[PDB]
């Protein structure tokens, strides 16, 4: 009656639970082709539509059940600059597989779209390469791109592959935004990343890593020196809650955590000389992919116990699906309709406790997801050594200030064209998640291939949408 | 090629038992910094992101001045780093600028290696038309000294240190110690948190306004985290980006070292580092 995608070979929870090695290792050549069999091949492929970049999904499906595997690569890449990265975290259960026909049988499961993808795109990386010649400098303009995100990274390939300059303007020592600091290598391997940028260097990029702009260099320099400009610096931001506590050692943003666990390496230590604090009983406050990463990571650094403490339900919930399944097999537990009230700390220093809620089905939506009210009397406690915030975060308002005429939206993101990515200013571009605030890597892919798209279509006076 | 490189390090000198002055090239950091900012670094890959002030710039030759005091890995690795060799990562310049104008009288001061982030604020309130008068404290009576040439030069001195040139006990008594000039319009105190605390609770000798310069855990220095956390007056700030100056009657200052103590661990680091 059943009718289940093909398995992959996993590290063993209890072996995994300790290491930062991947967790899903994905297939072998004959598991991909035998999964690739389940795919019927629809005229009408609704599987596409839940694709933000429309990737023709049955035809390198198809030529790769044909054993034409550079042949799928090439139309894998012809939509996704990233597909190594997006078919290890693309949320397909909310994406391409959800609209996918096989699943709409009783019982059954949909194409496994994604572990193929990234099959492809794993087999190719490391058999095949490409042609070591730069493009970049043929249009004889300049074009700079501030982070290097998927992003930045999308947008300066792109304008490479273009004939322009491109000049990455890069925060940090390692360039991948998220795609370095925020996500851990249980779920994407970095050797990924660095081939990406080594790819995009070899197309002539110059990146100007541990370039912070606007103090390395002035916005009004880059303004200046630049025939256009790319921003594509996320929301990256951290907000606290600001409930009693706050304050406490043990206390973190997930940016701070992640940060230091995935770019510093706390984790391996004293080999890198970054610490990290010990904590056996942790909370991460979210329910987001950030919660599940810091949660996950806490857990590997030898706590005994990990809790998940949440507004809302397990149907809320935005974290991917295979993940939270990953994180309940490494026993991550889960508080449902939690809300911390204040945090608290001992003596010497230490956060010992917080105190949290039950909460109520009540107010309808209003931003958020379905504002939880409170529920009195249901009030608890929850004894940690450590806490983590992974509650969201927003955008560098700073740096976009510095920026004169640049219009933001009510929540301060930068307003730009859906699908030409220009915004006020003339010759800015932007993408990514400094103007949706956060969303998905393929979504800053696809808006970094858009605004490029503009850039040269900008830079060679075809389209213009800036006058009086 | 008969020429010299990023992060190189042009000069290192030493100035006490464990504080070394470096002048090192970085067209950047010594264009654009202003008073008040600072650099974080890493000295190689396995490096971790450490905070220092930028205590001077030579900006025609490229040069920024960087005063480090050994207390673990990381600053005794930079210490031992000789002359040519470079700094992996260099990130700058950081931190909001100091507020520098033509004022009144003015008073500064300065505990270990704070001095050398003291002395570049101090320096622009002289360009910028002060007359100011400073106070150096110490760590210990013999060895641990502190800069004997630099402020001298901007103003009468004052010293407080268990012997030469000087007081004895506190650079808070040298404050009070004033009561006969009792001066006016502001003050600056910048060392270990606990002076500049007391520098501020000697806002009660002169009822004297004091500026302050913050010394928290950092790890990004760019905003994108909050390890840097501070309180003031009543809400959050980040250090990297809101400061590190603030006023020290807004600071919560028991609640920074509370913090700066949040990893007593590097114990290790700094002993596998020093073996031979
Ligand atoms: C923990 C976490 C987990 C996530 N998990 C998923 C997932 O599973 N699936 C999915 O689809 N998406 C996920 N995302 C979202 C995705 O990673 C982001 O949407 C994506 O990285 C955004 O790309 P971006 O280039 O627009 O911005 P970012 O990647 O956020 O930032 C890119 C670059 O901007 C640089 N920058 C910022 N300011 C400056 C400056 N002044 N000067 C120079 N450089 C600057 C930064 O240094 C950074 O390198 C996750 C995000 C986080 C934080
Ligand atoms: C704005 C700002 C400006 C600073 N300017 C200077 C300067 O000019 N000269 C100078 O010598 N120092 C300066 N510091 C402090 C300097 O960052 C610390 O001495 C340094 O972080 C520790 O180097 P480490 O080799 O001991 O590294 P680690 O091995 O990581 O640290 C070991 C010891 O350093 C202690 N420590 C105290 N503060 C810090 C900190 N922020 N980060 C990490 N560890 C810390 C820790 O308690 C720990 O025990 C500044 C700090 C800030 C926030
Ligand atoms: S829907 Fe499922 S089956 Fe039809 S094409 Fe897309 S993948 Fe193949
Ligand atoms: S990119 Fe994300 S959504 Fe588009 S196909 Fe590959 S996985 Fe499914
Ligand atoms: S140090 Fe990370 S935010 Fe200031």
């Amino acid at each position: 009656m059943k009718n289940r995608k093909t398995p992959m070979k996993e590290q063993s929870p209890e072996s995994r639970r300790r290491n930062f090695e991947e967790v899903a290792l994905g297939y072998t050549l004959e598991e991909a082709l035998e999964e690739a069999q389940r795919c019927l091949q629809c005229p009408t492929h609704p599987c596409v539509s839940g694709c933000p970049v429309e990737i023709d999904i049955p035809g390198f499906i198809r030529k790769l059940r044909d054993g034409k595997l550079e042949e799928s690569y090439r139309i894998l890449k012809s939509y996704n600059n990233l597909p190594a990265v997006c078919g290890r975290v693309c949320p397909q259960e909310v994406q391409c597989e959800s609209r996918c026909v096989v699943g709409k049988m009783k019982d059954s499961e949909p194409v496994a779209i994604g572990r193929l993808e990234r099959f492809v795109a794993d087999w190719a990386a490391e058999n095949l390469e490409e042609d070591v010649k730069p493009l970049a400098g043929s249009k004889k303009e300049k074009v700079a791109v501030v982070g290097s995100g998927p992003a930045g990274l999308t947008a300066a390939a792109d304008l490479a592959k273009m004939g322009y300059h491109v000049d990455i303007f890069e925060a940090f020592h390692k360039p991948g935004g998220v795609l370095v600091y925020g996500i851990p290598e249980f779920r994407l391997p970095k050797r990924i990343v660095e081939r990406e940028v080594s790819y995009i260097r070899k197309l002539g990029v110059n990146f100007h890593l541990n370039t912070v702009v606007g103090k390395t260099v002035k916005v009004k320099e880059l303004l200046s020196e630049y025939d256009a400009v790319f921003i594509g610096t996320g929301a990256g931001t951290p907000k606290f809650m600001g409930i009693p506590g706050t304050n406490l050692n043990g206390v973190y943003s997930a940016n701070e955590f992640l940060t230091r666990v995935n770019l510093m390496k706390a984790y391996l230590f004293p080999e890198y000389d970054t610490p990290i604090r010990v904590g056996k009983k942790v909370a991460v406050i979210g329910a987001g992919n950030t919660a599940m990463d810091a949660a996950r990571s806490a857990l590997r650094l030898g706590a005994e116990k990990v809790y998940i403490v949440y507004r809302r339900t397990e149907r809320e919930m935005p974290a991917r699906r295979e993940e939270y399944h990953h994180a309940l097999e490494e026993g991550i537990e889960f508080l449902w309709l939690t809300l911390p009230i204040r945090y608290i700390g001992d003596a010497n220093g230490n956060v010992e406790a917080m105190e949290c809620v039950r909460m109520e089905l009540k107010e309808a939506d209003g931003s958020g997801r379905p504002r939880p009210v409170p529920i009195e009397g249901s009030n608890f406690v929850l004894e940690v050594d450590m806490v983590i915030e992974a509650i969201g975060q927003g955008p560098n308002r700073v740096l976009l200030s510095e920026f004169p005429g640049l219009e933001l939206n009510e929540r301060g993101y930068i307003k730009a064209d859906e699908d030409t990515g220009a915004t006020s200013v003339k010759g800015v571009f932007a993408g990514g998640d400094i103007v949706t605030g956060a969303a998905t890597v393929i979504k800053a892919m696809g808006a970094g291939k858009k605004a490029a798209q503009f850039i040269h279509s900008y830079l060679t006076g075809e389209w213009n949408p800036w006058q009086k | 090629m008969g020429g010299t490189a990023l992060n190189e390090i042009v000069k290192k000198v030493k100035i006490a038992e464990d504080v070394f002055d470096f002048w090192i090239h970085s067209p950047s950091v010594s264009k654009e910094a202003r008073p008040g900012q600072f650099v974080v670094i890493r000295l190689h890959e396995k490096g971790e992101r450490i905070p220092l002030t930028v205590a001077d710039t030579k900006p025609e030759e490229g040069l920024f001045r960087m005063v480090v005091k050994v207390v673990g890995k990381t600053t005794h690795e930079l210490s031992l780093k000789k002359e040519g060799d470079t700094i992996l990562d260099v990130v700058g310049p950081l931190g909001n600028p100091s507020e520098i104008e033509n004022y009144g009288n003015v008073l500064l001061v300065g505990g270990g290696v704070g001095i050398a982030t003291l002395y570049p604020i101090a320096k622009a309130l002289k360009e910028a038309g002060n007359n100011i008068t400073t106070v150096l404290g110490a760590r210990t009576k013999d060895y641990l000294i502190m800069v004997d040439e630099f402020k001298e030069i901007s103003d009468v001195l004052l010293v407080t240190d268990d012997g030469s040139a000087g007081m004895k006990g506190v650079v808070t008594d040298a404050m009070d110690k004033l009561f006969r000039e009792r001066k006016f319009d502001i003050c600056w105190a910048v060392g270990p948190t606990i002076m500049m605390k007391f520098c501020t609770l000697k806002a009660r000798e002169f009822g004297v306004p004091i500026w302050v310069s913050l010394n928290p855990i950092m790890v990004d220095g760019t905003g994108m985290c909050g390890a840097c956390r501070v309180t003031v007056s009543g809400q959050i700030k980040f250090a990297c980006v809101d400061g590190p100056e603030f006023r020290g009657e807004e600071v919560d200052w028991d609640e920074l070292l509370k913090r700066l103590a949040q990893y007593r661990e590097q114990e290790k680091i700094s002993y596998e580092r020093f073996l031979k």
